[PDB]
């Protein structure tokens, strides 16, 4: 029932500003019209009302795949979307949503060959959002995996300190490779979120009520 | 088996696909740096409509992957 | 003279609601509604029956760090189908 | 000096809040200050409209 | 004059005593508060996403039961074992 | 001594003050900082490699070896590509 | 290698769970907080010239 | 100064920012240091009263 | 104990005991002053957008038949009243509304922009109001033409 | 409680790793995994991070401004 | 069998046409993005007719996966 | 045994894939010293987007790499 | 056996992906030569540009030649 005191300034306060600041620009609000002004506000207001929370719910998925995903670069962890049903689930869950809220402004039921291809390529969505990011978690893993194996089978047969120069080799592409999973992972959640907002924002058209009376001159 | 067998030879041959996908996905991002270099004043816009091709090229890889499922696992 | 005492007298702190979190987690990891990953429910009868050695199925308890892989700790039951 | 309280208590809480915020201002001083303020952004913080 | 009772509780000065403490959002208060003032008619679309999710793969997993089922009566018809030996 | 206050300085001194690039002199020999950062990881994974296989050695691989063998093993469970054969090898060996 | 997992929907689920916390701690904890950090410093940008300009119309001090 | 009043702040006691100082990242003008001792100056309000 | 801690009521709460004030008579100076400094000054600006027009009409005639005129709270309370809150009232629900604020507005001599939003609620549907309606709606509509210095048009889909 | 349970955590994803087919694979994955954290703890310019992170959020970015002396003098 | 084993062969040697297939669209998206730095006022615009061409050139996508759903469960 | 032999078989052409993949990437690197040589003031920049592109196709890189693990290993 | 001749064949078929690594690393030093021709005053970066492609782009080719060993040796 006592909330905790917070620092203003504090840098996960600043970071998480510019996040959702980042995500809540993906789908910005329509220009009017008429010059915004208290005429136009409540207009304005049913306008925010009217579009979905883009903002809030790009923030939330990046924020909970890049934490996933970096759980699998830290030591004795693993990805929770190196899983397949949790990032698939993920990306099942934003066409979803998606296609919910759609079906929300159509009026929820469903919509020669032309039907079926774009019907095809819509629905590909559920599974390729989640899959793109599933099988980016399970990439640079498994490779480590591999390569981890023939460094270990170096210097398992060579010696234990002996020929140095070829064990360095392969340690130096492991060091890369889990660099570049570094790079995978934050940006494998950017560019699932970055999906989230246009795949969402599709559906994210109302029209603008306005004012049906002026007083003009 | 023979069919377990050629499920491998299947598989591979599909994932071979990934080459022209990953072919046409440089090819983009080449023209994402040529086309920032050109006008950097929509730089960041040039970036997401990369992006939003990157994202629906990669659509014909999970394509080819798809079918690597369902050769080795259907 | 600064409010920087003020934030050091503050503890470490969880987030606010990471109690739920846990507690939604656990529970659908300990609710599965299904046996548990190697186990099988059987009759009491047979539970009863059977030895502590002859239930544990050497699958279960693979060795720690085991010098060939696939050494397990258990050897199961001796008495084999 | 017969609105001098009001002129200096908002000179006061103005001078206090700009210089320790961003830096060390809890958020108690803040809205123990500035009620109303922090009244009207949660408002629009409860009313979906936090992006306005 | 203007005194205090006029700004009683709109403007106050830096506190002299104590720091107070911290005033909650209505949402932080109360979990109800939320759930029907933003969380169903702001997010019942990922409300309803998640639980598009958790039903196909439900019956994804029915699919699945089904299939290790019929394979499993299928080794028993044959008079096969229904699974091969374990490596210990 | 408090328990976690002086691990704090004593960590914050190692972390700050104490640099085994200047200790040791090690301008001379690497052109910069970040030269001998990149040297220090891949040697912090060769140290870890070698001390991870340096702490069990007789064991038999779970990874697939290029064709070689440890030692003078040759023909034991350590150089056996059949995993059931070398968990019988090693109880015959595990005999002495 | 592990591909397909023992429970399809638990993990689903956990992913809802998981996502459905990061947006009510969003949505309560951290947005309330980024808002008030945040509009304290907008509104008083957006407001410091009407603000000193109806100020210095009721000051009667020149 | 601001870089002064960031140094004392709570996350310059953070143990990656403990040898950091905030006026190596924006050094402080002339006027904002000269202010500064201008309010050192002035924060005895019996010299402020004297002074103006 | 509105009057001693208004600056902690929310523009929901007041629209909610105001009707009740106005229900039976009952009203003071002091309470008046209270509650349309709390509206003012105390809420968001955009808290009469929440509202609902019934309510904003309301505290309208609240304030008009106690006579008690303030020029901002007329300004918050009328920027409540658009196409948007009048479109969610039911039509006999509507014209109450209209008709109640534009008599509010007529009274206090307060012809603000947003008043094109409630006589063109009127003016839209002018079969359901009758012809004495249609004629202080008029009468509001020419007052209003010129306190802000043009023409009233009903404006169509474009 | 923290600490205790990831010590907790680290001790129960060791043994879990321990008892895995390619377990040692997985303690060098381990490695692997600190020397970039090692390797981050040296390279990335805390304090450059730090003032880029105030700058993200437009609160911190600039001064507050808002009240001036002159609109506000008391005589 | 010998000829479920040739459906994965065949399969796969039918998804071998989503290399081309991707490497056009990557093609056609880093022309958009060219068009877009060389032009920004139509951009929006050209954004339309890239959709239209990832459409087109997407239907010969289908068309060698209907061929694999014709190999393997047809 | 024929089934790890066509394990071998299927992971050759797996890894067939690393070809244009590789032919993309050197696309995407040239284009990117074409940016820097008509624009050297945003280079940096440049040279950052080219370093996200790369991340991005060898994503497709990783992608034939799991496919061949999943032939030889699984 | 037919496992060491299909180690050899897959091995073969493994190694095919250099052709698309160095056509690609052809490109981008074609590339390089006409950025260094446009404008050399910048050229002693564009070389390093060039070097940094090279790099990566041979991962690939040693990502190939990892795939090799995999059939070869393992
Ligand atoms: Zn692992």
């Amino acid at each position: 029932s006592s909330v905790r005191d917070v620092k203003t300034g504090s840098l996960p306060t600043n970071f998480l500003t510019g996040v959702y600041r980042f995500w809540r620009s993906q789908n910005p609000a329509e220009k009017p019209h008429d010059p915004v002004n208290d005429r136009l506000l409540p207009a304005v207001v049913d306008a925010s009302d009217k579009r979905a929370s883009i903002g809030t719910w790009a923030t939330t998925f990046f924020c909970t795949i890049i934490s996933c995903n970096l759980l699998g670069l830290m030591p004795f962890n693993e990805a929770p979307t190196s899983g397949l049903g949790f990032a698939t689930g993920l990306g099942v869950s934003v066409w979803a949503t998606a296609t919910i809220l759609g079906l929300s402004k159509t009026g929820f039921k469903f919509p020669f060959i032309f039907v079926p291809l774009e019907t095809i390529s819509y629905t590909f969505r559920a599974v390729s959002l989640g899959v793109r990011l599933w099988v980016n978690m399970l990439a640079g893993h498994t490779l480590l995996h591999i390569l981890t194996g023939m460094a270990l089978a170096l210097p398992f047969s060579l010696g234990f300190f002996s020929m140095v120069p070829a064990t360095f080799g392969v340690c130096c592409l492991l060091s890369a490779l889990v660099g570049l999973e570094y790079l995978v992972a934050v940006l494998q959640s950017g560019v699932f979120s970055i999906l989230s907002t246009v795949y969402v924002g599709e559906f994210n058209h109302d029209k603008f009520i306005g004012p049906a009376a002026k007083i003009v001159k | 088996s023979v069919l377990a067998a050629s499920k491998m030879v299947g598989a591979g041959c599909a994932t071979i696909a990934l080459a022209g996908v990953g072919a046409g996905l440089g090819v983009m991002f080449g023209s994402l740096i040529n086309g920032a270099a050109r006008n950097p004043n929509i730089a960041k816009q040039l970036v997401g409509y990369a992006l939003l091709g990157f994202a629906l090229t990669e659509s014909i890889a999970l394509f080819s992957l798809l079918v690597v499922f369902l050769i080795l696992f259907a | 003279m600064s409010y920087s005492a003020y934030f050091a007298k503050a503890g470490f702190q969880f987030p606010a609601g990471l109690s739920a979190l846990v507690a939604g987690i656990v529970a659908l990891n300990v609710c599965t509604g299904r046996p548990t990953k190697g186990t099988k429910e059987i009759s009491n009868a047979e539970y009863n029956a059977t030895p502590i050695g002859y239930l544990q199925s050497p699958d279960q308890h693979p060795t720690a760090f085991p010098k060939v892989p696939g050494m397990k700790d258990v050897h199961g039951s001796p008495h084999h189908h | 000096e017969e609105e001098e309280l009001w002129l200096l208590t908002l000179t006061q809480q103005f001078k206090h809040i700009q210089k320790h915020f961003g830096i060390d201002l809890p958020h108690s001083v803040v809205a123990h200050m500035d009620p109303l303020l922090i009244k009207k952004i949660d408002w629009e913080t409860t009313n979906a409209l936090e992006d306005f | 004059v203007l005194g205090e009772v006029y700004l009683k509780d709109i403007l106050r000065t830096p506190p002299t005593g104590a720091i107070p403490a911290n005033v909650p959002h209505p949402f932080q208060t109360s979990f109800y508060t939320y759930a029907t003032k933003k969380l169903i008619p702001r997010h019942w679309y990922l409300l309803g996403g998640f639980t598009f999710t958790i039903t196909l793969y439900g019956i994804l997993d029915g699919l699945r039961d089904s299939g290790k089922k019929k394979a499993y009566d299928e080794a028993i018809h044959a008079g096969k074992t229904p699974y091969t030996a374990g490596g210990h | 001594m408090a328990v976690t206050s002086f691990l704090g300085k004593a960590f914050e001194k190692y972390f700050y003050d104490f640099s085994a690039y200047e200790q040791f002199g090690l301008n001379r020999f690497l052109s910069s900082k970040g030269q001998y950062v990149a040297l220090r990881h891949v040697g912090f994974v060769m140290v870890g490699v070698n001390v991870l296989l340096a702490a069990n050695f007789p064991f038999n691989p779970p990874f697939p070896t290029i064709g070689m063998c440890p030692a003078g093993w040759e023909g034991t469970w350590v150089c056996q590509a059949d995993k059931a054969k070398a968990l019988e090898m090693y109880k015959e060996w595990k005999k002495s | 290698m592990k591909l397909l997992p023992e429970s399809l929907q638990q993990e689903a689920a956990t992913a809802a769970v998981v996502a459905s916390w990061v947006l009510w701690h969003l949505d309560t904890q951290l947005l309330p907080t980024i808002m008030r950090e945040h509009k304290l410093h907008a509104c008083w940008a957006a407001a410091a010239k009407r603000y000193n300009e109806k100020l210095f119309k009721l000051n009667p001090s020149y | 100064t601001f870089a002064q009043r960031l140094n004392s702040s709570p996350a310059f006691s953070s143990f990656l920012l403990k040898r950091e100082k905030a006026e190596s990242e924006v050094p402080p003008s002339e006027l904002e240091l000269e202010a500064a001792q201008k309010a050192a100056e002035l924060e005895d309000p019996e010299v402020a009263l004297r002074t103006l | 104990n509105v009057s001693a801690n208004f600056t902690k009521f929310e523009t929901e709460q007041l629209l909610q005991i105001v009707a009740t004030f106005d229900a039976f008579n009952h009203s003071s100076v002091a309470f008046l002053d209270d509650v349309a400094d709390s509206i003012t000054y105390c809420n968001h600006y955009l808290a009469p957008v929440r509202a609902g027009a019934d309510e904003l009409a309301t505290l309208l005639t609240y304030y008009a038949k106690n006579g008690h005129e303030r020029a901002d709270l007329l300004a918050t309370v009328a920027r409540g009243f658009s196409e948007v809150s009048l479109g969610k009232l039911s039509a006999a629900q509507r014209k109450d509304t209209v008709l109640s604020a534009l008599k509010a507005f007529q009274t206090f001599g307060f012809y603000p922009e947003s008043i094109e939003a409630v006589i063109g609620a009127a003016l839209v549907s002018p079969a359901e109001y009758s012809a004495e309606e249609l004629k202080e709606v008029e009468a509001v509509k020419v007052a209003a033409e010129n306190a802000l210095g043009g023409e009233f048009v009903l404006i169509q889909e474009g | 409680i923290a600490l205790f349970g990831a010590l907790s955590w680290i001790l129960y994803r060791a043994d879990g790793q321990s008892k895995a087919h390619e377990w040692i694979v997985d303690l060098n994955l381990n490695v692997l995994q600190a020397a970039w954290l090692i390797s981050f703890s040296s390279l990335i310019p805390f304090r450059a991070v730090y003032f880029a992170f105030r700058g993200m959020a437009p609160a911190t970015a600039s001064t507050l401004n808002g009240l001036k002396t002159f609109s506000s003098i008391s005589l």
